[PDB]
């Protein structure tokens, strides 16, 4: 995206990080941004 | 599908 890209690649997603290192798949909070574009964050402000 | 929600 041409309108904030440093945002929608540092963070992505809209579900805020809980990343622990004794869990080896972390699927805590975020759920892993796919695709990583505008795509959810952009439709949640209305675009 | 992500747009899709509000595709418009």
């Amino acid at each position: 995206m041409d309108v904030v890209d440093s945002l929608l690649v540092n963070g992505s997603n809209i579900t805020p990080p809980c990343e622990l290192g004794l869990e080896n798949e972390t699927l805590f909070c975020l759920d892993q941004p796919r695709p990583s574009k505008e795509w959810q964050p952009a439709q949640v402000i209305l675009l | 599908d992500y747009m899709g929600w509000m595709d418009f």
